[PDB]
């Protein structure tokens, strides 16, 4: 039933942990995305996490990445029905319509492709695009769920820090 | 339903409503008005968050209310009379005060953290702010508002393949403290570059997905087999919640999207190379040409990019400017391509555009295309069959030249007579910036160095020869000024130029 | 201007195009609002607005719309505006899936944005029970070509408003028919109208004759006009005179290029009116190219070149497009407008023009026409 939550608030729109891993990905790519938005306020704390989380994610679950991407990419002009339909399995398979898990995969997976689009001016102008499906198709999740189910950015981030050491500390063993 | 105005008012009130409103404590006196249905109460008493109430109860009064009154009504029924003040007040200078709305309703509630967060999910790409031609700029700033009370219009903001449209759009935007926040209630920026049948349509599309952006999208319909019509329909009905957006088409070329946009009475601002897609509209026109920058601007350009600023070394940079051509995207594929700092690397540079074209100067900077050549082929293939021939036989001739009609007359293929090659160059000139003209003293026109550039390594050479020497039969059968009638005898005055073949 | 706001919206919501200010021919205007303001309550009507490719009618069903909220307030409830230009068998059926979804609502149309696959008949009933739902609607058919349009409408009992370059489209209503014709524009309109945009406005009868020229070659065709408008930069008479002998040198063609209009020259426009023709006129039509343009001519010396079976079937022109115009009273005399001319001296095949001109010697007044072809 209540007043103003995590991601209610300014700061903490979806669209900026978006063009901000975008832009991130990209730049792993040498490649530097000059069109993204403007994040008003700076990298965020909790974007530091989705890169960390992104990045975990890319590497354990790449399975369908360039399946997808492939899906995605077939065609002159991407669509928000198309981009829908490649989806609509990225994060969970057979569940909460937005579990962190969810959330990662999505921008994970967004960011990817953001990269291969730029590796084309043909396929470039279309990251803009891509940012946008990704915004929208997370934030109409995230709606009327995340209050019920729990869930919120400081939950997120607490899952974030133990997720981002519990890795670091196999990735010496 | 209410109008743009009474949506405003509750726009504006936003920020207040977040604060202290809940929507809960409004149903059943609403519904006792006979203004919200029992459904309508559900539909927003069900969602889990207050915002969420806010955000469906907003939709549901825009449709159902037919005015504020209701709504004022009910918060000093609710002993919350600073909302309902507020409503009342905007409302009030509206209709008695206007042009005094903006200073003492709207503007005193807005911050720059506001403005930057109206940018980001307007998706305006991020403002450069290295060089700044504040002329144009401003001049975009000073139109947007003064027009911004219009109910839809067109501000063309038209140039040359890379004169820098865009970057000066997202500036005037991002710069401006006013603009969008206090002119305008939000914006919406979409890149068209449209070209296929289904273009336009698709540009909408999205659009409508922009205007519905906090809608339940959960079961967001698949537009593949829809007409065009209900697209429109759809979109007008999303408009409601959206009113005075700023929709900032980039990169039109295709008149059927100034068509599109005047039926659904959108303000815009496009940015096109092709002016007269604007003659598809009836709509109120406004226009600002992006020019090549002059030669001192190219200078600045340069300067707060790194390069340095000096006898003989002055030249060499001169050159660099000539070449240019006053073009910003041509310009920065310089600096990148420039390794050294020393005019020497620079001079390297130069020489190579006079020797491959400008493809030798390729590049990967913040533009789009690898050469601004590439970029130019679109405006060629969007002419007609006689321009694009017209625009081919001009690869003879001088770069940077005042050179009258009757000259032209002369390659240009083709009661009345050969006005009519003023009428082709008018049009290359038009759609595409690809040549110039003067009125006076006497109407001429001119092709600047990169567009040459271009059009060489462009027509079968065989082409340049057939009318380099048909030129040389036209000239036997007969400085910063322009050539009298009595001159158009020789074209050995400009030889360093027509024999360097 | 909440009340302009909101009629404003409700146009928005209909499809209506935004009308032009500029100029309006305030009298066609004027008469289609007083009209459709006395027709408001019947059970279903139709006013015909009528006229040549590009005369106005679009133009002038929109200023009539978005003048007051007399119309569209008082006298209807709401609107729905279509652009019909149905020329297949499936076109009704198409046309009217739109009318369908012009009349759900908004969250309807979300979640089913597409109309099943069904029956036209099974759509007419579809689109009769979505009707009580939606009650004192002012339907506009604009550009309607096929009478099926008309006859559908009629099975619905809907109020309409319709454009149309075909008057016979109405031989399918068997109520009440009211007419409009939007004729081409005299010479103090188009003056009016160059005027409003910003053309030139003559001082001398050297200037005058070159306006008049324009005037004349266009038969004050809006459409045509604007097109010289728009193609007339400088802005000046010297430039109006190139404009003027292009096209009496190249036909139509010479002021081709983008207006708010759909077609970029009248050519192409009159193009699928000529289509829409018995083939019989499709060619009776075809040959009085060989003719002088805007001068009067009566039947026994039209006889000569196409009687009763060519005094009809050259009054069909003028009712199916109007390509010509019937004049009787004193005699009764079929005249050809230059616009007219322009468009067949052009497309009717370099030779059949030839054929036509020999057995036509069977004149004078108007040697330095018939010499010209
Ligand atoms: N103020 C600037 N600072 C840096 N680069 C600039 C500037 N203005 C223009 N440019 C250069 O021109 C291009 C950027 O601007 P912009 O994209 O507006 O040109 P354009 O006219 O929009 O291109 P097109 O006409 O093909 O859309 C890039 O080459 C960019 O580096
Ligand atoms: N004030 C005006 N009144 C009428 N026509 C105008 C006006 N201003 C410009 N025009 C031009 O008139 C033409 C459009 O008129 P309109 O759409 O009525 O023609 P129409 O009779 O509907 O043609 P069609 O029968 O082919 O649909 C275009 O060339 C348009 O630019
Ligand atoms: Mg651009
Ligand atoms: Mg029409």
């Amino acid at each position: 039933d209540g007043k103003i939550n995590d991601w209610e608030e300014p700061r903490l729109d979806i669209e900026g942990f978006v063009v901000d891993y975008f832009t991130h990905r990209i730049r792993q790519n040498g490649m530097e995305w000059f069109g993204a938005p403007g994040l008003p306020s700076g990298v965020q704390p909790e974007h530091e996490m989705m890169r960390v989380m992104g990045t975990i994610f890319e590497k354990k679950h790449a399975e369908n990445f360039e399946t997808f991407s492939e899906q995605l990419l077939a065609v002159p002009r991407i669509s928000f029905s198309l981009y829908q339909d490649v989806v609509r399995t990225v994060g969970n398979a057979q569940q909460s319509p937005m579990s962190y898990g969810r959330l990662i995969g999505l921008i994970s997976f967004g960011g990817f492709v953001a990269a291969k689009m730029m590796e084309s001016v043909e396929l470039q102008g279309q990251v803009r695009n891509l940012f946008v499906y990704t915004s929208l198709f997370i934030k109409t999740r995230i709606r009327n769920n995340w209050k019920e189910h729990n869930r919120s950015w400081d939950d997120f981030m607490t899952l974030g820090k133990q997720m981002k050491e519990d890795y670091e500390r196999a990735e010496a063993e | 339903m209410l109008c743009e105005i009474e949506c405003r008012a509750l726009s504006t009130a936003h920020t207040r409503l977040i604060h202290d409103f809940e929507p809960r404590d409004a149903l059943t006196y609403l519904e006792g008005k006979n203004i919200f249905t029992e459904d309508h109460s559900e539909l927003i008493s069900k969602m889990s968050t207050r915002l969420e109430r806010i955000a469906n109860f907003l939709r549901i009064y825009r449709r159902q209310a037919s005015e504020l009154g209701p709504l004022i009504d009910f918060f000093n029924y609710n002993n919350q009379s600073h909302l309902a003040d507020f409503l009342e007040d905007y409302i009030d200078f509206a209709i008695n005060e206007p042009d005094l709305l903006r200073p003492v309703v709207i503007a005193p509630q807005f911050s720059r953290q506001m403005l930057d967060r109206k940018l980001l999910l307007g998706n305006v790409p991020k403002q450069m702010t290295c060089y700044i031609r504040e002329y144009h700029v401003d001049r975009v700033i000073k139109k947007l508002d003064e027009m911004c009370d219009l109910d839809s219009f067109f501000l063309f903001l038209h140039g040359r393949a890379g004169s820098g449209k865009s970057v000066i759009a997202s500036q005037a935007l991002s710069k401006s403290d006013q603009l969008i926040g206090i002119n305008y209630d939000s914006i919406v920026w979409l890149k068209d570059s449209g070209t296929a049948p289904k273009s336009t349509f698709d540009l909408f599309t999205d659009i409508l997905l922009m205007l519905k952006s906090e809608d339940d999208l959960l079961n967001f319909p698949s537009v593949e087999h829809v007409t065009s019509v209900v697209l429109k329909r759809m979109i007008c009905n999303a408009l409601i919640d959206r009113p005075n957006t700023l929709f900032v088409f980039d990169d039109v070329v295709q008149e059927e999207t100034i068509r599109w946009a005047q039926e659904l009475r959108l303000r815009c601002l496009v940015t096109t190379r092709d002016v007269e897609i604007s003659n598809a509209a009836s709509q109120t026109c406004e226009f600002i040409e992006v020019t090549s920058l002059e030669i001192d601007e190219c200078y600045d350009f340069l300067e707060a990019y790194g390069m340095p600023m000096p006898e003989k070394e002055e030249d060499v940079l001169n050159k660099t400017i000539e070449l240019s051509s006053g073009n910003p995207a041509t310009l920065m594929m310089f600096f990148k391509s420039c390794e050294p700092k020393t005019f020497e690397k620079m001079a390297q540079l130069n020489n190579k555009l006079e020797s491959r074209g400008l493809v030798g100067v390729e590049c990967i900077t913040p533009y789009s295309y690898k050469s601004l050549a590439m970029a130019l082929q679109r405006c060629v293939e969007v002419l007609s069959d006689e321009d694009r021939s017209a625009l081919a036989f001009a690869v003879v001739m001088p770069p940077g030249v005042d050179i009258p009609v009757k000259l032209w007359s002369c390659v240009i293929p083709v009661e009345q007579l050969d006005d009519e090659v003023a009428d082709r160059l008018k049009r290359l000139s038009k759609r595409g910036a690809l040549l110039s003209g003067k009125r006076m003293p006497v109407l001429t026109f001119k092709i600047d160095h990169i567009i040459h550039m271009f059009l060489k390594h462009v027509v079968d050479a065989q082409t340049i020869a057939n009318g380099i020497s048909i030129l040389e039969q036209r000239l036997l059968e007969i400085e910063t000024v322009i050539r009298p009638e009595d001159f158009p005898k020789f074209m050995q005055l400009h030889q360093k130029f027509y024999d360097s073949l």
